[PDB]
């Protein structure tokens, strides 16, 4: 108890050198802070998680059939049992239990496995455990479909703490982002689970397709709700009300959520500026070449903002201090090119309907090299005796 | 320019002769402890390959080709020794020169000629050249894409092995287990461009 | 005598130690019989090349040393590949560019400029064969890891019943690809030094 | 006077080891050949249904049952040559003897067809009771190749095979799964008005259709492939008219 | 049979094209002109060799030789050479041994620097006399339980040149060695045979270089002194080759000659009016020796000096009477010794104990300044180890603390 | 004018009241032997030994000729050595008032006097001292001569001192002191000042720059930067505006001037101002009767780059013009570092107390949370005017890399420079240390 009441009480010690007053912050407030900025995207989720999963059964089963489905999955019985209904009238509160059922299990187990990797190496090194391991389990649990086994989360999580964090030394001290390094374990490995139209609404033998797979096979006028019979306008993927991974379909929520973070400056205005440029002339670019056959040269820049995995990748995944450059000239550099190659692995790669996370891992990669040419453009005016 | 520009942008990003086709690997995991160095072999290893890979596309299709000679003759068998022995002489004819006439670009990059003088890289050029029956204008362009991207790959590990000055590495992993586990997170990151058919 | 052998499976290792070899070892450890024939060719070469460098070391001109040395060397490959496209022609088909490689493989080179040119023919033949044999390990327990965790089978034997023959096992799909070659090459270079800490690289 | 030692040397080794090559790599040409002949012929005796097993019982059972002929993909008619030795891909990467195919034509993204295709018709006696028509179009990582197994009256399939597919274990590789594969054997490729009516059914296929298949599960972008190879290669620039010519009569 | 002739002649006729063609660009674009190596950059002489080679290779065949203990490869790194134009860029295999500073004074290592054009180097004018000379053996008797004291005489009666401290390279030919040669006297024999070292035996069928340091201060002509100390296999593994020059100058006895060559060395003491103390122990009592006995004796030095000695027994310490007289013509040298485990026998009077905690206990703690004196050290590691870090404890400068390591 | 736009002005409760009042009687003195930066002292004094003021103490090992002299007369009563016998320092009982002088000129041939002459003044009245040289900020050897001399003639710290308050008390002696200064540099003499105005040399050596901006702009360091910079082969000399005064009154009377204006103020303390007092002086007998009541801190300097005063170091530095007391913070807090901070400072927006301006924070020494690793949010570069790349350059100096830290500029840093990035780290490290150690290995790999 004594391990976790590091948590719940401040340290209580003194300066000992030259700087007598610090600063007020420390790394568990910003790590806090980063966690807290993704409840309404959590929340939200589980609510659409929720209602879709309901409207897709409603709309496939009817009477008997109904009941013969809900009394054979756990997920739907168990919402029936703490009070809500699987009917096509329910409220907001029994989504929020069936978007709850499927997140909470994920949730857990990423944290309990990580929590093991990482109280694993931090006692064999002899070190404190750290917090900024909640913004990797949450973020995790965030970017997996609704429908993931869980001993393939605990695998992935292991993955990414161990082998792109926990081995180069912990927090602060790797180049690769974890939780992108974890989901795209499970990607390249058990690519059925996290891919195709049978994985993204939690309803029993519903198939269905996305939004950048329906506009890939026929443009704007193939995004059509085939649960509900209706079309996808552009406020619904703006708000949320489309099928997708749990904590990612709300673009205004991850807004409000995000602004907090960027105004307290914990996240990087350079950076989300640079992705938001780099997605805006290459899909303008793309849009003024044109094509016949590729449905995808003429999404708008707005279209690509709402659709997919973009804003959340903006905003949490692309932010992170420890991943992206440590120069302000590096930073534009750094977005421009994760917004480049979104854009470039959306239109022009037919396997992958997005690779906003591809991305993210590429400009990971190449981070170090612009801070590299910033610094030996700096070195320069230093011999010439002007800085 | 429509079919070379491809050619280029895919030898150097869709195939990548280091991460993708695994070619060079022991001094791409040795001698890329520095921007500086692997900047330098790169550059050598452009230029090598640049300077091999049509040479020895000009020696199959007069020499090697099947029936290429006279009619009903196969000298198929000869395509290791000629390809080996070209890079090799092209390589060592290349430090000489670079050694006599010009001292500056020899200080720069001929220090590192007799690393690549039998390197896989340029050996898996040749041997993908050959196969895919390429022009001599499809393969000067194959070769320099291939030197770039090869390049760039290093270019990219020295500048992650120099941010990695602040890790912490365990006692067993540290240099070369850790080097492997980085090569293996690029390669992951390289796989973007995995279904670009260009 | 036998420890000349064995020196190279723990003690000095390829590559694990001697970072030369690592090519052929991210791309034919996909199945293990296209690692037990990489192998084999990888021996019989190395061994076969000391022994003849080792016969005519000491008229072998050094301005063109290179060229001599690669004579022997790549006319023992283009044998080995001629008689395996005869014989083993799927294994070939599997292991189509690599098999030319074996000429440009560093061990083959580096065990004939350190070694064969400065001892007598019959230990050249015993260092090739011990450095073929720590290049076998390395390479055997790679594709055993990677054939069994990412395709069920040893050696094409079914073993772990896949889902999709009615079984309770879904192969992974990495032990397939790039990086799992890499990631398994660095954690036997971990396990390989925990035990022997004399390997352990210094902190400079 | 270095310069006689150093040629003298290069010589004499130069001729020993280029001794040992030529010998080496002429002997065993003929075995090279029969050894890339013979995994082609083992697919296609497996693809007619003829049991096999050894390089002997291949070659014999090859020898015996199935004959290769040439067809002229423009008329459908039988051509003159040796079809043993026909190599149809460097025939249609060849631009003298192959034909380009324009966006609208290309169905099946392969944009080169060669002239002259090889068929490999199947006969116990002297009646031929089946043919086998190698197709190919593009999926989504590669090209897949295949050998469909027609019947006389030329509109029965007895068995699809994918020798080439390349493409993910677990999604689209399924193309060379038993169970897919069976699926195949009984459908009728034309419908009664003379048209392709071949169709992968995404959501499984009506149980008892003769027209339909179901698709690949995860893999709706390889089995486009497949549906588009079909309707190609049953088509007008395919095996339109030799499928024609076949169900008029004289196979 | 056809294809096998062609494959022949175009085998033979394309390695004849490259090799041709390598010749040829070999012999046009290499100047292969002889250059003048500058041994130093005034006097006259010069080495004129063909540029192929190396620096070391090319002096050793001028004859003149460097303390280095390589041979090519830098191991140790002892060798020093000066240039001013020459090898321009600087191997990062020697950039080990050379600091910064060396580096703006233009120095480099021998065995990196590679002849290719005309250099002139500068090397250090005390070289020109390092001429090699071969001695008979006078006498090698056993002044310690483990250490055996070494004379030869030279021709002409002219005891080379060379400071107080330094060191001759001793190498000899192939020889068979057993314990059985060399004689021991009983004081010794005792624990010779307690633990029976003569089981141990060595072949040696190639000739061997080591070097040792001299107990003789300058005046003292014609004689050459050292004290050996025999390399005994270490118990934790014995069956190992033991020291093979250790027994072979060992089993040397009367009559016999060796070659002794070149008056080098590093360890030579600095000349100001600070305190000196000289801690010595086990085998490095001849530095010692050699470096007090020049200071009283050859500059009639009147510093205030001290000796710190460490032996286990009193059997094992040496020199003894010679270290009184001079302690009693000289007031200011005073001398001390320490015993680990002392005898019954002996009827100790002295300090007992590891001699860093002696000499800090008695001496240094009551010191007024402890880091005014400089302090000369050598002998066993552990002792080295101790005392290094006993002194920088008390706070003496590594600058004054001067240490001379034997093999290391 | 040159206008710093990245800075940080600390609030911080107790800015004093700029007026000069005298100081309570010290009756101990010392000269704190671990400021001097790479010096070992041969010591002239023993225990229980009468001295005088401007008496040589001790003498330096590593640069020899350089002699640290008395401030005043007494007797010797303490020589505190720590651990590995290292001096901490020498106090002397104020007893008498007997000196050594020296000579005295008149105010026009202050400027052509000799430079040697000049130099060995001040080497023997102990005023060499008083400079220091970038890089490595060591006093000048005696031998040596710069080509650019920064006087400092503002103070921009936290709870710091008016210059101008002073130096129009003696405008004779400060336009002494630059008049002997601009004799003894070889290039120049850089004055800088902020835009009040100031007495004025009349040579054309020296030159008045006008700085402007939040507190990274009172260091040397930024001057230097500005105006001469600075690196292994171009070196520039540093004194404050009290030793220019002192200088000034040396070449006017001839004898030592060791008064000092000190500002004595912090949140603990009960009435803050100006207050004179002696060089060296015990701050523990300057600041009794004057804090608040319970457990404080006693600095010597700023709370940026201060020593510690407790025990043996419990006297005025001699680079240090101020006092520093502020209550020692270590209480536990439940949730602490989720409280919204209605009373919590950052250069981060994640408190409360952002949004309430012309707000000043009674700050503790605590540090709030502990030791992790840099996670790179930005807040160097919130802080570093000067034209490097501040989270590089630090995380070089964190892994222990000289080589790379020197191309980054780490030879133009004092452990003045890095205090606010120390100040604004979320992992607490403190940056002065690392670059000191930096700076030694750099100096022993010459
Ligand atoms: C500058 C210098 C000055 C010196 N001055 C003196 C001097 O004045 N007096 C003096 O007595 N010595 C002196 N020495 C030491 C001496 O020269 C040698 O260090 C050594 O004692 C004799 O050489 P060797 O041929 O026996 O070495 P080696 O034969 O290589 O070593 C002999 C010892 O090493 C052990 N050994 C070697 N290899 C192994 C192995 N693989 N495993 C286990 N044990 C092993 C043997 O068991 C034996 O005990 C000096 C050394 C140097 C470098
Ligand atoms: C708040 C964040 C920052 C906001 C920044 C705003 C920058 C906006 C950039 C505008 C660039 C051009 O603006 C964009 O032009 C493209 C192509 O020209 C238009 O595209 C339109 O025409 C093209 C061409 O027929 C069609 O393929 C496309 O489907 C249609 O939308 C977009 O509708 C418009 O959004
Ligand atoms: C704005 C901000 C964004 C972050 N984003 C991620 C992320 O996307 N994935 C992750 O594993 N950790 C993230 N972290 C936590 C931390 O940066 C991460 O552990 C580092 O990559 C070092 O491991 C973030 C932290 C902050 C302050
Ligand atoms: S295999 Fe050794 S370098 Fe490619
Ligand atoms: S001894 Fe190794 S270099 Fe001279
Ligand atoms: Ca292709």
């Amino acid at each position: 108890y004594e391990a976790a009441a590091t948590l719940f009480y401040t340290p209580g010690l003194v300066t000992k050198r030259s700087s007598h007053v610090r600063d007020s912050v420390d790394l568990k407030r910003i790590m806090i802070m980063v966690w807290l900025a993704v409840f309404p995207a959590m929340f939200w989720g589980m609510y659409n998680a929720g209602g879709q999963a309901i409207a897709a059964l409603n709309h496939l089963y009817s009477g008997d059939q109904l009941a013969a489905i809900v009394a054979g999955n756990w997920h739907y019985w168990l919402t029936e049992m703490l009070g809500g209904t699987m009917s096509s009238d329910a409220g907001w509160g029994s989504k929020m239990l069936l978007g709850a059922t499927y997140f909470l299990p994920i949730y857990a187990t990423v944290f309990i496995v990580g929590g093991f990797w990482e109280v694993l190496f931090c006692m064999v090194r002899k070190h404190e455990v750290n917090e900024g391991f909640f913004v990797t389990s949450i973020l995790f649990a965030l970017i997996v479909p609704p429908t993931l086994p869980l001993w393939q989360a605990a695998l992935g999580i292991t993955f990414g703490v161990v082998v792109a964090k926990e081995v180069f030394g912990g927090t602060g001290r790797n180049f690769l982002n974890p939780a992108l390094a974890g989901r795209a374990f499970l990607f390249f490995a058990y690519p059925a689970q996290i891919s195709g139209d049978l994985v993204w609404t939690a309803a029993d033998g519903y198939s269905g397709a996305t939004a950048l797979s329906q506009w890939a096979q026929g443009g704007a006028g193939a995004l059509i709700n085939n649960a509900t019979g209706q079309t996808i306008t552009w406020m619904d993927a703006f708000i949320g009300n489309i099928p997708g991974s749990i904590g990612e379909v709300s673009t205004l929520a991850l807004m409000i959520g995000a602004a907090f973070i960027v105004y307290m400056g914990i996240a990087s205005w350079r950076i989300i500026g640079g992705v938001m440029i780099g997605m805006i002339l290459l899909s303008t670019l793309f849009n003024v070449i044109g094509s016949d056959t590729n449905a995808m040269f003429n999404m708008p820049w707005h279209w690509h903002l709402v659709l997919g995995g973009f804003a959340f990748g903006m905003f949490f995944m692309a932010t992170d201090p420890v991943s992206a450059s440590f120069t302000n000239s590096g930073k534009w550099a750094y977005g421009i090119l994760i917004g480049v190659m979104c854009v470039l692995i959306r239109v022009v790669n037919p396997a992958y309907p997005e690779g906003m996370m591809l991305a993210i891992l590429f400009a990971n990669l190449f981070a170090p090299l612009f801070d590299h040419v910033v610094v030996e453009r700096n070195i320069k005016r230093r011999l010439a005796r002007y800085g | 320019m429509e079919h070379y520009i491809s050619l280029l942008v895919k030898s150097i990003f869709i195939e990548n002769m280091a991460l993708s086709f695994f070619l060079g690997m022991c001094t791409f995991l040795a001698v890329s402890k520095k921007v500086k160095t692997s900047f330098g072999l790169g550059i050598a290893v452009i230029v090598v390959l640049t300077i091999s890979v049509p040479v020895n596309n000009l020696v199959y299709n007069l020499v090697l080709k099947p029936d290429a000679l006279v009619e009903g003759v196969d000298l198929s068998f000869l395509n290791f020794i000629t390809f080996i022995g070209v890079i090799a002489a092209l390589v060592q004819i290349l430090e000489m020169i670079l050694d006599r006439f010009f001292p500056p670009l020899y200080n720069a990059l001929g220090i590192f000629l007799p690393l690549i003088t039998v390197n896989c890289a340029i050996f898996g050029g040749v041997s993908f050249m050959v196969q895919r029956d390429y022009s001599f204008a499809e393969s000067v362009v194959y070769g320099f894409g291939s030197g770039v991207g090869w390049m760039l790959a290093i270019v990219a590990l020295a500048g992650i092995r120099e941010k990695m000055k602040y890790s912490d590495v365990p006692p067993g992993l540290r240099g070369l287990g850790i080097t492997f586990i980085t090569a293996g997170l690029m390669a992951l990151g390289f796989m973007s461009f995995s279904g670009v058919q260009l | 005598l036998k420890k000349s052998v064995l020196a190279p499976v723990l003690d000095n290792n390829p590559i694990a130690l001697q970072v030369l070899g690592v090519c052929s070892a991210l791309a034919v450890t996909t199945k293990l019989e296209t690692a037990f024939v990489m192998t084999l060719a990888v021996m019989f070469v190395t061994a076969l090349s000391n022994f003849f460098v080792s016969l005519i070391r000491n008229h072998i001109p050094n301005s063109v040393r290179i060229i001599v040395q690669m004579a022997i060397i790549a006319s023992l490959v283009i044998v080995v590949d001629q008689i395996l496209k005869a014989y083993l022609y799927d294994i070939s088909k599997q292991l189509s560019v690599f098999v030319g490689l074996i000429i440009t493989n560093c061990i083959v080179m580096g065990r004939a400029e350190a070694f064969a040119m400065k001892s007598e023919p019959i230990p050249s033949f015993i260092d090739g064969i011990g450095n073929g044999l720590g290049y076998g390990f390395v390479l055997m327990t790679v594709g055993f890891f990677r054939e069994l965790l990412g395709s069920g089978k040893l050696f094409g034997l079914e073993v772990l019943p896949l889902i999709s023959n009615g079984g309770w096992y879904q192969p992974n799909g990495l032990m397939l690809l790039a990086p799992s070659a890499f990631f398994l090459i660095g954690f036997m270079i971990w396990a390989i030094r925990t035990f022997k800490p004399e390997q352990v690289e210094a902190k400079e | 006077d270095s310069i006689k030692k150093t040629l003298f040397v290069v010589i004499a080794l130069s001729l020993v080891c280029s001794i040992i090559v030529s010998a080496a790599a002429v002997g065993l040409r003929d075995k090279q050949k029969e050894n890339a002949a013979l995994d082609k012929q083992s697919k296609i005796l497996q693809v007619a249904g003829i049991e096999a097993k050894g390089s002997k019982q291949i070659v014999e059972l090859f020898n015996k049952s199935i004959e290769p002929r040439l067809v002229d993909f423009n008329t459908g008619d039988f051509v003159e040559g040796d079809a043993a030795n026909y190599d149809q891909r460097k025939a249609a990467k060849e631009a003298s003897e192959s034909i380009k195919l324009t966006a609208e034509q290309d169905k099946a993204k392969i944009q080169r067809r060669a002239n002259v295709g090889v068929v490999y018709l199947v006969k116990d006696g002297d009646k031929t009771s089946k043919v086998i028509l190698p197709v190919h179009g593009n999926g989504l990582w590669s090209m897949m190749y295949a050998f469909v197994a027609v019947e006389t009256d030329g509109n029965t399939v007895s068995g699809l095979t994918y020798y080439e597919q390349g493409e993910t274990p677990g999604l689209g590789g399924e193309v060379e799964n038993p169970a897919w594969r069976a699926q195949w054997v009984g459908k009728k490729l034309f419908d009664e008005n003379h048209k392709p009516a071949i169709k992968i059914v995404k959501g499984g296929a009506p149980q008892g259709s003769e027209h339909g298949v179901d698709g690949l599960s995860g893999a709706t972008l390889t089995s486009n492939g497949v549906q588009n190879t079909f309707d190609f290669w049953l088509g007008d620039m395919g095996f339109g008219p030799f499928l024609t010519k076949v169900r008029d009569g004289g196979l | 049979m056809s294809t096998i002739i062609f494959g022949v002649v175009m085998f033979t006729l394309i390695i004849l094209a490259l090799v041709l063609v390598i010749l040829f660009a070999k012999s046009k674009l290499v100047p292969t002109g002889d250059i003048t190596i500058s041994i130093n950059g005034d006097p006259e002489k010069a080495i004129v060799t063909q540029p192929g080679g190396k620096l070391l290779t090319a002096l050793a065949g001028a004859g003149v030789f460097v303390s280095s203990a390589c041979g090519g490869g830098g191991s140790c790194g002892q060798c020093r050479v000066k240039i001013k134009s020459g090898g321009g860029d600087i191997l990062p295999t020697e950039l080990d041994h050379i600091s910064k500073g060396e580096a703006r004074e233009g120095e480099r290592l021998a065995c990196q620097v590679a002849v290719k054009a005309d250099m002139d180097l500068e090397l250090p004018e005390e070289i020109f006399g390092v001429k090699k000379w071969e001695c008979t053996v006078i006498s090698n008797d056993n002044k310690a339980t483990f250490i055996k004291e070494l004379k030869l005489a030279i021709p002409d009666g002219e005891s080379v040149p060379f400071r107080a401290g330094g060191y001759i390279q001793i190498e000899a030919p192939a020889h068979h060695v057993k314990y059985a040669d060399f004689d021991v006297p009983e004081k010794y024999r005792g624990d010779w045979d307690k633990f029976n070292l003569f089981r141990y035996e060595s072949k040696v069928d190639e000739p061997i270089i080591r070097a040792y340091s001299m107990a003789n201060y300058p005046e003292e002509f014609g004689i050459i002194m050292l004290n050996v100390r025999i390399a005994t296999p270490p118990p934790n593994n014995p069956n190992v080759p033991p020291g093979q020059m250790s027994s072979y100058i060992w089993s040397l006895k009367a009559g016999d000659k060796c070659t002794i060559s070149g008056p080098f060395g590093e360890f030579f003491a600095k000349d100001t009016d600070a305190e000196m103390v000289f801690i010595g122990g086990g085998a490095g009592m001849a530095p010692m020796r050699s470096h007090i006995f020049d200071q009283l004796k050859r500059l009639k030095s009147k510093r205030k000096m001290s000796y710190w000695y460490g032996a286990r027994s009193k059997r094992e310490m040496f020199y003894v009477e010679d270290f009184d007289g001079l302690a009693a013509e000289n007031d200011n040298f005073v001398w001390h010794c320490a015993l680990s485990d002392p005898q019954p026998e002996d009827n100790w009077t002295g300090y007992t104990g590891f001699i860093h905690n002696v000499l800090y206990e008695n001496y240094l703690k009551d010191h007024e300044a402890p880091e005014d004196c400089e302090y000369y050290m050598c002998g066993p590691p552990m002792m080295n180890a101790a005392v290094i870090n006993m002194l920088k404890n008390l706070g003496v400068e590594e600058e004054n603390i001067l240490l001379d390591d034997f093999g290391g | 004018m040159i206008t710093i736009k990245k800075g940080l002005d600390l609030p911080i409760a107790g800015t004093p009241s700029q007026v000069i009042s005298d100081g309570k009687a010290i009756k101990k003195v010392a000269l704190l032997g671990e400021e001097y930066v790479g010096m070992r002292p041969t010591m002239h004094v023993r225990v229980g030994d009468e001295v005088k003021k401007a008496q040589i103490l001790f003498e330096d090992k590593k640069n020899p000729g350089v002699k640290f002299t008395s401030p005043v007369s007494g007797k010797v009563v303490e020589i505190n050595r720590g651990a590995k016998r290292v001096l901490q320092s020498v106090v002397i009982e104020v007893a008498g008032d007997d000196q050594v002088t020296f000579d005295k000129f008149e105010a026009n041939q202050l400027a052509s006097l000799n430079r040697d002459a000049i130099k060995t003044q001040l080497v023997e009245s102990g005023l060499w001292t008083a400079f220091r040289t970038r890089p490595f900020s060591k006093v000048p050897a005696i031998d040596s001569t710069s080509e650019a001399i920064f006087v400092t003639a503002m103070d921009t710290n936290p709870l710091a001192a008016e210059p101008t308050v002073v130096i129009n008390e003696q405008s004779e002696a400060f336009v002494a002191g630059l008049d002997v200064l601009s004799a003894l540099t070889t290039g120049k003499v850089y004055v800088c000042k902020k835009g009040t105005s100031l007495p004025r040399s009349q040579q054309p050596n020296v030159e008045e720059h006008v700085f402007d901006g939040p507190h990274p702009a009172g260091l040397a360091g930024t001057h230097m930067h500005f105006l001469y910079p600075v690196s292994a082969d171009h070196v520039a000399w540093s004194i404050n505006y009290q030793d220019v005064i002192a200088v000034g009154q040396l070449f006017l009377t001839g004898e030592l001037y060791t008064q000092r204006v000190v500002s004595l103020a912090g949140p603990v303390v009960n009435k803050p101002r100006l207050v004179r007092t002696v060089m060296g002086a015990s701050l523990e007998q300057l600041v009794d009767s004057e804090i608040m009541p319970g457990e404080v801190r006693i600095i010597s300097g700023s709370v940026l780059s201060g020593t510690k005063a407790t025990g043996p170091h419990a006297y005025l530095g001699r680079y240090h013009l101020q006092v520093s007391v502020l209550r020692e913070g270590r209480d536990k807090e439940l949730f602490g570092w989720a409280m919204p901070g209605k009373n919590k400072f950052s250069v981060t927006r994640s408190f409360l107390g952002h949004l309430f301006k012309g707000q000043v924070y009674n700050m503790t020494t605590t540090t709030n949370g502990s030791d992790r690793s840099m996670v790179p949010i930005g807040n160097y570069e919130k802080v570093m005017p000067l034209d490097m790349e501040p989270t590089l350059l630090l995380r070089d100096l964190c892994a222990g890399d000289s080589d790379s830290a020197v191309r980054l500029g780490a030879l133009e840093l004092d452990e003045e420079d890095l205090a606010l990035c120390t100040f604004v780290c979320p992992g607490k490290y403190e940056y002065g240390q690392l670059l000191r150690e930096c700076l030694d290995k750099i100096e022993k790999e010459g």
